[PDB]
């Protein structure tokens, strides 16, 4: 309709909710306005409609309203988001509006903003192989195109700095997996939770050294921006995503700074609302609610285009057990987890192999799509490492005068593997260098302790020094 | 106005009824005492107050009367060199009223009204004004106070007075719209000031503290939190970054800690200098005082009035410092308001919304570009006390997702006197990578590959003392009971600073640079000469070692030339080794 | 060496953190029962709203 | 329990101005009156000590005690461990240092004592070691009190 109808009757301001008794005509789920006393318009959203009142969730700021000359008008049924093909290198806020000076965007459509789950029969497996230049996850923790692969850090670990670059460096191999189509690049999506002014200001400079942001769709929530907004910055970024990927063919990369400040805003919501509580007081609901938000991603058959996620979530310590990085873990497909210890000794990128994964290695390596040693390299590389990292406590425990040979040479291997596979700094390494890297620290064990690789491999490829490269 | 009467009172909590009409954050003077009170609830009729004073005598049925106005302070000559109290009230005007003791229902005002300022203008009519523009010039105990528009004001100027001498509250300029503009404006404490643009801070903080402004520096807009446990050396660091930083003015504020501290302040800064300009040090200092005995409502006043009156010195192109003495003491003041509300907690007893406030604090440092166009800088360093020590707590670990430095406290050092207490190995810095042009230029070309050699020195020696604790020193080979003594040396003689000494107290950056070029020089003889068989008890002996354990008591002026005499004595003392 | 390394470092770490873990759940244990005694409050005050 | 981060001790040294804490391990040798000096703390200390009021080595003597006994007692927990046969001549002095301080200093019965006295066995027990090693105090406070023996036999 084209009516506007206003609900005077305001009978409960407190914290982030309003209650408007006479409201039985406003749907579940709905968008408002509210209107102050002197022309300040807020919005909110209807979380719960009775016959006796209405409860609303408001996402600016309480301040200067009253109940006398306060008034909400609905403004649409169904949150929904005006898309288009324009919106490439636009910024906006947490809530859909240009914060760039720019005229407002003439919608092609519009799409409600909680999406709809796809139907699995209408998936596809994800195949194509990513190289993201960095060894430790191109070897040991490989992507592939329609992933979500959260990165799991902590307070004062450089996981913005490492999302940059592996958006700087990413591409397809056509030439190894044989399909020979030239690549595009990838389209990004930036959603931004609280982010502060350094982090922000270090992406911006970023996207813009690299010249990305002709091809970026940015939406910004700052840190002294209202924390109710965060409920529905992702959900926007991801209705983009989707409309670029499944309509228009785009490949398209999400990230998603920090996953922590949702599910803070989450809590909030939740204990405003007086909801049965899960763990630390985060409320019973909260795998539903970032399920409906991770699963938006991946490769649909009959359709070229893809969405790929990237999280990024600061653990509350150092502690894989907290509520959020356990239910993450639960719904995504494996993580990047950084390691404080490698980070003090001076190692770029701090990513640590043993507690990290990738759920879909498998389909994306092999022979005709990498090459035929990948899988058993790097089963027998995380062999030998965690054997020199349980020979470092047996050390630590009766003293390194009292070992045999095998294990210095296991010690030695751990030690080297630190010092060569992992940190790389800011260059970009091939497949191929990373394979023949990680050959030449295999060839400092004996021939006959590589269980896992199989005989004919080991003909081929064993037997390089390290020098031949980094001497 | 709107007006009612109390309905329930309960500890600093009052509901008042006939309130139909009041806004969310308003002000209320709640009785015939005329307490201040914020509404935070509406309900219906009703409405919930949360009372800045002590509640205690209050009977039902007295009258609560509303302003219609949200909590505010002005902003004006005449802050400087003055201690207010948590809702900017002057202590030293209230002492003349009420005796020794702080009474309830006393009304001051923040600037005092019958002091004469001698006013020069700089605008003429028919000039275009917008906000946070200079209108005129003011002088000041040796500042120059720029008398700025305020930031939602804009016209054209109809008439100037004329050079004089006027009080604040008297327009000095009259708009074409009838606008009267004073020396003085309000703003709300609750609403950040604007700003055209935010820069990237590349110019340190100089805090006068060796291991501070070395291993883990902080920029000239960023943010710092230095945690510990009780009696580790948060105040005296705090105490120390107020009287030696380079800061233009500093806004120290006293949340909920002791009375002694800042009669301390009171007393001996008067009598110092500042490192800037000379006069006295309390020429550049705003107090903030709410003692840990005063209403705990008001602690979270106190916050708010110290970062507004930071962001106002930093709209005139100073650069401001704030210290905030514990954040943990306004953590519990929301959690005592939210448990009167009969919310449900999250963690430990405190409301879910605790991270969001923090956050909204911090956010107010960095470097701008002004409205005027000029350039000013606020850093913040806030302090928290965990409970017992444990850094898992929901208050330290919600600061460490928005702060750049870490400065860790460690109860261990403390106990043998080793301070300043900071704990080198889980203590970070996000701004050293983008202070080092600013080094290489200023200090030393090499001054960051020294500072790099230090650090790897002191991982060494952490990485020996664990086998050195278990089998004994004395198995130890050359090599490593080498790099043990030279830690030691490191950690005595570099990192421990002492704030009460008369030299000790204040380092400059290139007495820092001489005294670590020194150490290195012995260091890298040492090992040389350790290859000719010579002991670790014959180097040990040597007289040039006591040289540089006393090297951070001499003063600024003759470190040039201990610095050249120690340097040949080692070259010396090595050469002649056997 | 290793029988006085044992007992004078390895046992009394394990029993602080043997009682910390202890102080912990004990804690959240409390926490849970607060919230119950407030939602068993709000049942009691529902059923009485118009008698 | 003897903790200290219990709720009543830590929130009580979070608003007072320093502590006097007592030790069981001193209780148990019959030492009495049982005070252990490294986790008591005075904040006060400074303001009514220095020139003009008692004597001007006081806060320098204070550190330099507190410095040596420190390092004597890492090095008791480290023999402990280890054995008393890798020690050297420095640690053993420091091993020295620290078993005359507690048998010294701490121990009294209903004594009561002046500040001089005092300030005078502090004296005598820092003349254990040598003049490198009393690197807090200054080079003109050591030509004017170093090198006094217990005249208390
Ligand atoms: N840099 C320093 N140099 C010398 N002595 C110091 C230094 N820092 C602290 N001290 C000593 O240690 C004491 C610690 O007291 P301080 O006020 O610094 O503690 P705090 O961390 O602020 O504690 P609280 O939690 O009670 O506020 C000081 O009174 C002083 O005696
Ligand atoms: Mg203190």
């Amino acid at each position: 309709d084209l009516l506007k109808k206003e609900y005077t009757g305001i009978t409960y301001i407190s914290g982030p909710l309003l209650f408007v008794e006479n409201a039985k005509d406003l749907a579940y789920g709905a968008i408002v306005d509210i209107k102050d006393g002197t022309g300040r318009v807020r919005g909110g959203q209807v979380i719960e409609v009775s016959e006796e009142y209405a409860v609303i969730q408001v996402f600016e700021e309480t301040t200067g309203l009253d109940l006398a000359t306060t008034s909400v008008s609905l403004v649409e049924d169904v949150a929904r988001l005006g898309v288009s093909k324009e919106m490439l290198g636009r910024r906006f806020n947490g809530i859909g509006k240009p914060i760039d000076g720019l005229p407002p965007i003439t919608p092609e459509k519009r799409l409600p903003i909680t999406g709809l789950p796809l139907n699995p029969v209408a998936r596809r497996k994800p195949e194509q192989f990513i190289q993201t230049g960095i060894s430790t996850i191109d070897v040991m923790n490989t992507l592939v195109r329609g992933q979500k692969l959260p990165i799991f850090s902590g307070s004062g670990l450089p996981a913005n700095e490492i999302a940059a670059q592996i958006a700087r460096q990413a591409t397809v191999r056509p030439d190894l997996s044989g399909e020979g189509e030239k690549e595009e690049p990838f389209a990004v999506v930036f959603a931004a939770m609280g982010i502060t002014q350094r982090e922000l200001s270090y992406f911006i400079q970023e996207f813009e050294r690299t010249g990305a942001l002709s091809r970026s769709v940015l939406f910004l929530n700052k840190a002294d921006d209202p924390t109710i907004e965060r409920i529905l910055t992702p959900r926007m970024a991801l209705t983009v995503a989707e409309y670029l990927a499944f309509e228009h063919d785009y490949h398209v990369l999400v990230i998603l700074t920090d996953m922590t400040n949702y599910c803070e805003a989450l809590r909030e919501i939740g204990a405003a609302r007086e909801e049965i509580p899960g763990r630390r007081g985060y409320p019973g609901y909260m795998y539903t609610d970032l399920a409906t938000i991770y699963e938006r991603a991946g490769v649909v058959e009959g359709k070229k285009g893809s969405v790929t996620q990237i999280p990024i979530l600061s653990m509350p310590d150092d502690d894989r057990t907290h509520p959020i990085p356990d239910l993450t873990g639960y719904i995504t497909e494996g993580q990047i987890q950084l390691s404080r210890e490698l980070h003090r000794k001076g190692i770029y990128p701090p990513i640590d192999p043993l507690p990290s994964l990738s759920r879909l290695m498998n389909n994306g390596v092999g022979k005709g799509k990498t090459r035929e040693d990948h899988k058993q390299v790097s089963d027998q590389l995380y062999s030998a490492y965690a054997n020199g990292v349980d020979i470092r406590k047996l050390v630590a425990i009766i003293g390194e005068d009292a070992l045999t040979e095998n294990d210095r040479r296991y010690l030695q291997f751990a030690d080297a593997f630190e010092r060569f596979f992992i940190n790389q700094g800011q260059q970009n390494r091939s497949i191929e260098e990373s394979l023949q890297i990680a050959w030449a620290l295999l060839s400092m064990l004996p021939q006959g302790e590589l269980k896992r690789i199989s005989k004919d491999h080991i003909g081929k490829y064993y037997g390089q020094k390290l020098e031949e490269i980094w001497g | 106005m709107i007006q009612g009467v109390i309905q329930k009172i309960a500890g600093p909590a009052v509901i008042a009824k006939g309130m139909l009409g009041a806004r969310m954050y308003d002000i209320c003077k709640v009785g015939e005492e005329g307490l201040v009170g914020e509404i935070i609830r509406l309900d219906g009729d009703t409405a919930f107050v949360q009372v800045y004073e002590d509640t205690s005598g209050l009977k039902v049925g007295e009258p609560v009367v509303s302003t219609g106005l949200p909590l505010a302070v002005e902003l004006g000559p005449g802050m400087l060199n003055g201690i207010y109290d948590g809702i900017q009230r002057p202590l030293e005007r209230i002492r003349e009223k009420t005796g020794i003791y702080i009474t309830r229902g006393v009304v001051v005002h923040a600037l005092d009204r019958e002091k004469k300022w001698a006013w020069t203008p700089m605008v003429k009519p028919g000039d275009e004004v917008r906000g946070g523009m200079v209108l005129g010039t003011v002088p000041e105990f040796g500042f120059t106070h720029k008398i700025l528009v305020p930031p939602d004001v804009r016209g054209r100027v109809k008439e100037v007075k004329p050079a004089g001498e006027y009080t604040v509250e008297e327009p000095v300029v009259v708009l074409e719209d009838g606008t009267e503009l004073k020396m003085y404006h309000t703003w709300p404490v609750r609403r950040a000031r604007p700003v055209q643009r935010k820069l990237d801070p590349n110019t340190p903080f100089l805090t006068g503290m060796r291991i501070l402004d070395v291993l883990f520096p902080v920029a000239m807009g960023g943010t710092a939190a230095i945690p510990g446990p009780f009696g580790s050396g948060k105040t005296v660091t705090q105490q120390s970054l107020a009287k030696w930083s380079n800061a233009d003015v500093v806004v120290y504020v006293g949340c909920g800690e002791r009375g002694n501290e800042m009669t301390d302040v009171l007393v001996e800064f008067p009598e110092l200098t500042d490192p800037k300009t000379g006069g006295p040090l309390m020429h550049r200092t705003v107090l903030i005082a709410n003692t840990s005995n005063m209403p705990v409502a008001a602690r979270e006043a106190s916050i708010y009035v110290g970062v507004t009156i930071a962001e106002y010195f930093r709209d005139q192109g100073f650069s401001v410092a704030l210290m905030a003495d514990s954040t943990s003491r306004w953590a519990e003041a929301l959690r005592e308001i939210s448990s009167r509300l009969e919310e449900m907690p999250a963690e430990e007893g405190y409301p879910p919304y605790l991270a969001a406030r923090l956050a909204a604090f911090y956010e107010r440092a960095g470097k701008v570009i002004t409205l005027g166009g000029e350039e000013g800088a606020v850093t913040i360093v806030g302090a928290v006390s965990p409970p017992g020590g444990d850094m898992s707590e929901p208050v330290t670990q919600s600061t460490l997702r928005i702060v750049g430095a870490f400065w860790r406290l460690d109860a261990s050092l403390a106990f043998r006197r080793h301070f300043p207490a900071i704990n080198w190995n889980g203590s970070y810095s996000l701004f050293t990578s983008a202070l080092d042009p600013w080094y290489r230029e200023n200090v030393a070309e090499d001054y960051p590959e020294l500072r790099d050699a230090i650090s790897e020195l002191l991982q060494r020696e952490a990485g020996l003392q664990e086998i050195v604790q278990l089998v004994g020193p004395d198995a130890l080979q050359d090599a490593e009971r080498l790099v043990i003594e030279v830690g030691r040396i490191i950690r005595e003689d570099f990192l421990q600073q002492n704030a009460y000494h008369e030299v000790d107290a204040y380092c400059s950056m290139k007495k820092a640079y001489g005294i670590m070029k020194m150490i290195l020089a012995f260091y890298k003889e040492a090992e040389a000469a350790i290859k000719r068989g010579v002991s670790i008890d014959e180097i040990l002996q040597l007289p040039v070692l006591e040289r540089i354990g006393r090297a951070r008591y001499v003063s600024e002026e003759e470190f040039p030339a201990y610095f050249e005499e120690a340097m040949k004595e080692i070259q010396g003392a090595f050469k002649a080794l056997a | 060496r290793r029988v006085n390394a044992l007992e004078q470092v390895v046992i009394p770490g394990i029993r602080a953190q043997i009682r910390f873990i202890q102080q912990v759940l004990e804690q959240r244990e409390r926490e849970d029962t607060f919230r119950l005694k407030r939602i068993k409050g709000k049942i009691e005050a529902r059923e009485a709203e118009e008698e």
